[PDB]
């Protein structure tokens, strides 16, 4: 079954998707069922990198920046009930050397 | 609970400031609608400082602390509206509004207001019915008080008068109506609907054909 | 273009029923969760319900709760909301609205719950007399609301379309009247169209000098 | 007790410990070489903690303040940044608290970019 | 419960792979730990994937639904241990193990063992006791039989031997004692400690004098 | 460096105590969880308690819930397992670890939990026979385990081979110690074997000459 587990979140703006040379947008997913119910998942611009003139540079490459989190997902409608879930997500992106 | 000024008031070209207050509102996502009267709420501010498309850039946002603000710089008189925060509460299931914000652009001009008074139509007097209207528009601001008149006499019998409702060019209007007898209507060479509005007084006189 | 438009809205008895529906057009319904929203004339916005994009998930108000059901038909792009037990206080402007922001809303739909049956309206022409002024009157109907359009909604510039007054018999009425040039009463035909949907009435009536 | 807890609402809440695991890329942050291959190059640095869960995060740190150029040299023109997270944890309460457990968040480091001053 | 098999062989040079399964598994990391003979365990992977520092690369960690599984490439002799899986679980509050998995590198080079065979000492016999002892090391595979002989006749009664014992050098070593008394030993003209292994025979004499 | 030296295991009674005790050196012990795990002969590991870094957190395997307790002294970087109610099932090596990951150990500790007395040892020397030759030590029927055995107070140890203890019928343990010397020397080298069995407070110093 379950278990009372005590909330504690009440305790005690970057703007780096854009002025990264990796940029990404955040795609706003939203899930009733899921806390966070709102997560913003980054996708990159671009297969390359921004160089220091500005432009796409294909040496390089964009690529995510991911980490395994924590989750609470609303149990079938027994309600008032959560289960904890792990999922993946991308937090960002960087620039990265080919491997060669 | 959510909890918002009653209404702020904002010089035109100013900046309006109107805050949202709850527990763990700064743990939560505030949103902000905009109602202006006789429309659907439309949503100007989301996720605490996010900005729908076609929105202008002149509206803000922010949540600091168990509060969030909405701010609106270079206020102007089409921003008069309703304005609601709203939020959506995971652990309860529910999203919660706050109880709302008038908000009023000042200096606006002082208006007085169009009459218009129409007598019993041959239509109604047919059905032996008769019904003085009296149409009151375009006046700021908006309070008016209106008084009838049989021949010269002050009349208050079969009188009803809405009260003031905004208008889309935020001035104000309303009706008053004299319901009455087709005997009493003949009984009388004229009516009259007088509208004071700030300490000024239009009339409208109409008689039997 | 995304969009909501509401059906179903009307008059109902206490302890009656009324299904309310929301069409959705422009985007994939099934990506997103829908709501209903209230509010009560002159009042501030009530949550009503929410239900997800995922099947089985309903959310309710505590007001409304073992009352009112919200469901939706992916298949046909609708929200509907399933009203029994209604009572007085269910009487609102009812809204479906999209995603948990509430990013785009329907035209909401009009709910009052009354145990007195329907009353279409009298409509009365309000003749003219370098402007001119010319109306309808709207008497007597109930409930609210009533629309009023003139020569078929091709006529718009000048025309105002009053609020309505509520009489101590507890009927409604109210007029509209549109400005136009003095000359043209000899030279355009103007008609209002007035519809009160409850009680079915549908009027064009023309408004001529004199 | 924290006592913080009473201000929150809901107080507790019920939740099933059975975890479900939806993520097939096990050790995403470790099982890349990107933290060596980045422009903004960092390094994991462990934390263990009996206390929380997860016991074990490893967090991000930059190498450089500015970022390596394509001759393998730092440029001070731009700079390595943290890209930081607002992650769940749950954390032992103590024995004489009411409950076991208490759900809060931290803030993590979970890889570095590349940013330009101005763009 | 950590479930491990008990034992896992391996050609020489060859990969080993040694599982580790148990439920709730894959929402924690695991570690694997190294024990030799006589030694005390030594963490070779930990956090499901990570070497600590000093150990060979060929030691490699990975981690799939509810098993993890350690793997060394290119498996060599001084590879020869038990190995087991540990992991610690928040929520019960307690470290695990696995069984443990005894890892067996084949193709070894056979080794017959050597025999040190030792009588009475005088001190003992003057203490009316008598102990032969009989040393046996640097033997491969870890199995021999030893038999006991007075003179050329057998003897069970009065014989203490241990198990094989792994060495540091994958060899191993064993004991063996016969007890006697005093005039056991003086009335034969010897007693012999006879050790078979793999089918060969290193035997050893001794008498009184 | 970093170390990890336990100590106070020893023979004791089925329901006596004993504490055991872990002196830490070489890393700052207050920044470290700690453990014990025990090791039955020939049996896989136990983990057995581990303490949190953080004041007010212990953890324990049921099978010495109520029974053991772990604590800590940062002040003398020193992990202590007090154990009570002893049980024969406890018998086994205890060793100190440190994290969560275990990645260092102690030497270990051996509990002897039984209602067998102690006994010391009998020494008798193994003389030389007749290149190199061989001669060692018979350390004959003690208990419990351990024995050490050293050559020339430890200033001997090439060709030193001590073999694993016997266990007789009897209940008591058997070894021996043998070194293989140059026979040229044995004219003019003294050996003598360290034996020293501490349950029973039993130190000897044997010397092995030829006859
Ligand atoms: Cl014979």
């Amino acid at each position: 079954r379950t278990v009372m587990v005590n909330l504690n979140i009440h305790n005690r703006s970057s703007d780096y998707y854009n002025r990264s040379t990796s940029p990404w947008n955040l795609h706003r997913n939203e899930d009733p069922e899921r806390y966070p119910s709102v997560i913003w998942e980054a996708q990159c611009r671009h297969l390359g990198c921004i160089n220091a003139d500005g432009n796409v540079d294909y040496h390089m490459n964009s690529v995510p920046i991911q980490q395994e989190i924590l989750v609470l997902r609303r149990e079938p409608p027994c309600p008032n009930s959560f289960r904890l879930e792990k999922i993946l997500v991308s937090v960002g992106c960087t620039c990265v050397t080919p491997i060669v | 609970v959510l909890t918002q000024p009653p209404s702020v008031s904002v010089a035109p070209g100013q900046t309006a400031r109107i805050s949202c207050s709850g527990d763990n509102l700064g743990d939560k996502y505030a949103n902000w609608y905009q109602q202006k009267p006789g429309q659907a709420p439309v949503l100007v501010i989301y996720d605490d400082i996010d900005r729908p498309s076609g929105i202008p850039e002149r509206f803000s946002g922010s949540n600091s602390g168990n509060t969030a603000t909405l701010t609106i710089s270079g206020t102007q008189a089409e921003d008069e509206a309703d304005y609601y925060c709203g939020s959506y509460d995971f652990f309860l299931g529910m999203i919660v509004f706050g109880g709302g914000t008038k908000l009023t652009v000042l200096g606006q001009p002082k208006a007085a207001p169009s009459v218009t008074l129409f007598p019993p139509s041959s239509e109604e007097l047919q059905a032996n019915k008769a019904t003085l209207v009296c149409l009151i528009s375009d006046f700021y601001p908006g309070a008016v008080t209106v008084a009838w008149k049989a021949d010269s006499s002050p009349v208050k019998a079969g009188v009803e008068t809405t009260t003031p409702s905004k208008q889309s060019n935020n001035k104000y209007a309303a009706s008053s109506y004299l319901s009455l007898t087709p005997e009493q209507w003949k009984s009388h060479r004229s009516y009259s609907c007088q509208v004071t509005h700030e300490g000024s007084t239009v009339e409208k006189t109409v008689a039997p054909t | 273009q995304v969009q909501l438009l509401e059906s179903g809205g009307g008059l109902v008895q206490p302890g009656g029923s009324l299904r309310l529906s929301c069409a959705a057009s422009g985007f994939t319904f099934s990506s997103y969760a829908m709501s209903w929203v209230r509010q009560a004339p002159g009042k501030g916005l009530e949550w009503v319900s929410t239900i997800s994009l995922t099947s089985g998930f309903t959310y309710y108000a505590d007001s409304v709760k073992g009352r009112f059901t919200i469901s939706r038909d992916n298949s046909k792009n609708t929200l509907y909301l399933q009203m029994n037990s209604l009572r007085a206080e269910d009487t609102a402007v009812y809204y479906c609205a999209r995603q948990l922001t509430l990013d785009v809303w329907g035209q909401g739909t009009l709910v009052t719950v009354s145990s007195a049956s329907t009353k279409g309206p009298s409509v009365f022409p309000l003749a003219p007399s370098g402007t001119a002024a010319l109306g309808c009157l709207v008497k007597d109907y109930f409930p609210e609301p009533v629309t009023v359009s003139w020569n078929s909604g091709a006529l718009t510039s000048g025309v105002h379309t009053f609020p309505a007054v509520l009489q101590s018999s507890g009927l409604y009425s109210l007029s509209s009247v549109v400005t136009v040039p003095s000359s043209s009463l000899g030279t355009q035909t103007y008609i209002c169209n007035v519809n009160h949907k409850p009680s079915n009435t549908k009027v064009d009536k023309k408004v001529e000098p004199k």
